[PDB]
RNA sequence: UUAGAGGACAGGGCCUUGACCUAUUCUCAAACUCCCAAUAGGUAAAAAGGGCGAAAUAACUCAAUUUGU
RNA sequence: CGCAGAUGUCCAAAGACAAGCUCAAAGAGAACAGAAAUCUCUUGUAGACUAAAAGGGGAAAAGCUUGUUUGAUUUCUAUUU
RNA sequence: GACUCGUUCAUACUACAGUGGAUACACCAGAUCCCAUCAGAACUCUGAAGUUAAGCACUGUAAGGCUUGGCUAGUACUGAGGUGGGAGACCGCUCGGGAACACCAGGUGAUGAGUCAG
């Protein structure tokens, strides 16, 4: 059989970019998303990046420039234990609450949050910025519009429809949203697998069970972090490396490697 | 019969490098362009819209219009026995930021500095350019050892 | 350790060649044999030997995981009695073997519906599968965590006690 | 487009000639190209302009009676 | 009145937008099945396809499959060949 | 010790190997709900029993490729002059410019912005 990968294979190759080559970034997307008028100019279009990872959901405010972007405001999902919710940060309502982290840190660091009050509990132009989904397929009922509802509860106006929401495939009905936000969902399954398979039950929610949640105060910690958060966003105020890494030989040692390799076969 | 195309005749001026195929950066998106500028047209064949004309392809000009993707281009032409400016409108793509100048900017910016410090300690200062004239005289030293005699060859 | 190997999947195929009740039939029978909805196959060509056309139906197959697929490969291996010839191993890891009656499994015979041949085929893989799937981050498997033809082998002899001719 | 060499489905009953694969070897292209001259081309080299500050005018632009132009 | 060729057409989609997907070919393997029917798996820089000559362009697409549509709409300028 | 968004777009790719897991990145446990299929494989949602086997990170091949120098070589080719040579085909001199393949040697990255743990 006639092999395929010949040197002549090599030397005609042309290899993508890197970040296409690892699975990040689209780059249709990106530059429609970058580009502005050309005699709109000193004028930068902000983007809203929401990335959920395993365990973890992550919000940014990028500004593109030329040698790098620049990061203006950050928030993880992690950082949500401190405003008094344990684990379950995977949640659509963990996404909606660091969705609302980034925009009050965001406002505040450039002294407009008094001037932009937003909405309050769960029901001058403002600042606007364009949603950056990433690699993700967007489905009704998707955590990246959890966390943009949060953002347009602060101050921010990101430009969105209403088809894409839970239960809104061609209603839309606000309950339903709100039940998602608030993890209704969540304790109603906590309340079904509690009446059949009970051990099921003990097995799936053993952090629920550990950290003394219930189903039936599920929505209370929701609806008292998000005053917790709004109260006060601000972020809070040498590794030892027991491993080390092997580092790089050079011309002269590895020929002498070549030298002892030759001689122990020689006899 | 002849045939005189609008693409006709661009086979290698319109093709792509070797291993260098594919649409452009995003970075490209992001350059700054101002009224008088300077600028290089440049055909690049993956975008097939708003492409340039055969002929001006690698000639530069000055910008006289800008729009939400297109620029328009002051270029000039030779027509047997006068030069005519032309309006050339282009998309975006196309079009980049000239270097031609860049030599006159830094010496402009260099030469400030030399003008203010000379005048301040009330010198003489000489700032044109200079050109490359005769070479002066020297004294080389060169040990007797090192000198090697060299003769024609002989064929072979 | 956690590199075992288990089955990724199942495919039972019937090629009847042709299209209308006969394809209909078959299709029945791989419903009541698998409760799924099966779907159909078409020829890329037209070849006037076969005497068959692009674009038209030809053969009906279906795909089973869990629990449920162990079940039909252990009856289908039953009809076999445990014996495999060595030929039936690829060279990356699967294998696979026909049946001539579809009765032998179990189904009640109806006048009707007739009698059908179909084909097993299985794909053993480890785990860790998923990188190659996966849309986001996409990536190829190490060469040592494959299934060699001989791995999948002595996993046959192993799980089911049969015995390689 | 010439020729051998080394390897692991056709053949006259373990060897023709092959087929297939691997590294070589003689010779070529206006309508072939990894590379690429000499010559021939184009733009630029400061006062109706350039640099650095302040103020005023807009119905344009921006989250902005300061953001910019 | 040099060389090798093409034109007086065709398309309610073969026009517009979005999303998912990846193609030619080879190898191994599966009842009837064989050189070629349909099924899995490995490799695969385009060796396919893109209405019609030839050249240029194209891979999370400009190619394939779906979904919704009529920007193939009315009026005016600066201009290139 | 790790992650998110980028820039160069192979010194960054490809084939085999070796080593690693405080937090993190993953594989992973399930299908009530939004959602999706022939198929909970993929896509979407809800989790925290197990593991570095794989992805990922660093290193190793007289590795293929790629990249930088040296040589090939003032060789091949070429602008201006000639009442230059030669039947011609072709080839020197004067004033100037100057390659490519191959071969040999070194190398296999660097970096902007913002966070997490300790
Ligand atoms: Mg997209
Ligand atoms: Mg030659
Ligand atoms: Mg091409
Ligand atoms: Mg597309
Ligand atoms: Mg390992
Ligand atoms: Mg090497």
């Amino acid at each position: 059989v006639k092999v395929v990968k010949n040197k002549a294979y090599f030397k005609r190759y042309q290899v993508k970019y890197r970040r296409r080559r690892e699975g990040k970034t689209d780059y249709r997307a990106r530059k429609a998303l970058i580009l502005q008028d050309k005699n709109k100019y000193n004028a930068q279009k902000l983007r809203f990046v929401v990335r959920k990872t395993n365990s973890q959901v992550i919000c940014q405010i990028a500004c593109a420039h030329i040698e790098g972007d620049k990061i203006l405001a950050e928030a993880k999902s992690k950082e949500l234990i401190r405003y008094g919710i344990p684990v379950g940060l995977k949640n659509y309502a963990a996404a909606y609450a660091t969705g609302l982290l980034c925009a009050r840190r965001f406002l505040k660091s450039l002294n407009l949050d008094t001037q932009f009050l937003g909405v309050e509990k769960v029901t001058r132009k403002p600042i606007k910025a364009f949603l950056d989904v990433g690699i993700t397929r967007t489905t009704t009922g998707n955590r990246v519009f959890a966390a943009l509802k949060g953002a347009c509860d602060g101050g921010l106006n990101i430009p969105h429809g209403n088809n894409r929401f839970p239960g809104s495939k061609n209603e839309f009905n606000p309950e339903q949203l709100r039940k998602n936000i608030l993890g209704i969902h969540v304790a109603e399954y906590m309340k079904t697998l509690q009446e059949e398979d009970n051990d099921k039950y003990k097995t799936h929610f053993n952090d629920y069970l550990k950290n003394n949640i219930g189903a039936d105060d599920i929505e209370q910690m929701y609806l008292n972090a998000h005053e917790k958060i709004r109260q006060n966003p601000e972020k809070e105020s040498k590794f030892v490396s027991k491993h080390e890494k092997p580092k790089k030989l050079n011309a002269k040692l590895r020929k002498k490697r070549v030298k002892e390799k030759l001689a122990l076969y020689v006899e | 019969g002849k045939s005189r195309g609008k693409r006709s005749g661009t086979r290698y001026k319109f093709s792509k490098k070797f291993r260098k195929h594919g649409e452009c950066t995003a970075n490209k998106y992001l350059e700054k362009l101002n009224y008088g500028d300077y600028v290089d047209i440049v055909c690049d064949s993956t975008q097939q819209k708003g492409m340039p004309f055969n002929y001006y392809h690698g000639k530069t000009g000055k910008i006289f219009h800008i729009t939400k993707r297109g620029v328009g281009v002051l270029v000039n032409k030779r027509v047997k026995h006068r030069i005519e400016q032309k309006k050339v409108c282009v998309r975006i793509e196309h079009v980049r930021k000239s270097r031609c100048n860049e030599d006159f900017l830094l010496r402009k910016i260099k030469n400030a500095e030399l003008i203010k410090e000379a005048k301040l300690k009330n010198e003489h200062i000489n700032i044109k350019r200079k050109t490359e004239g005769p070479k002066p005289a020297a004294m080389i030293k060169v040990p007797p050892s090192k000198i090697i005699t060299i003769e024609p060859l002989p064929f072979y | 350790v956690m590199r075992e190997i288990k089955v990724n999947k199942l495919v039972l195929n019937i090629c009847v060649g042709e299209s209308g009740d006969r394809l209909t039939r078959a299709a029945r029978v791989l419903e009541q044999l698998t409760e799924q909805k099966p779907i159909f196959g078409k020829c890329r060509f037209t070849i006037r030997s076969f005497g068959v056309r692009r674009n038209e139906k030809i053969s009906c197959f279906v795909t089973v995981r869990g629990k449920k697929a162990l079940e039909i490969l252990e009856k289908g291996l039953k009809v076999k009695e445990y014996e495999l010839r060595r030929k039936n191993f690829s060279d990356t890891g699967n294998f696979g073997f026909g049946i001539q009656e579809h009765i032998d499994l179990g189904i009640k015979y109806d006048p009707s519906t007739g009698i059908y041949g179909m084909d097993f085929y299985v794909h053993l893989s480890r785990s860790g599968y998923r990188v190659t799937r996966r849309t986001r981050r996409r990536s190829k498997i190490s060469k040592t965590h494959k299934v060699t033809k001989e791995d999948a082998m002595k996993w046959f002899q192993t799980k089911f006690d049969g015995i390689l001719l």
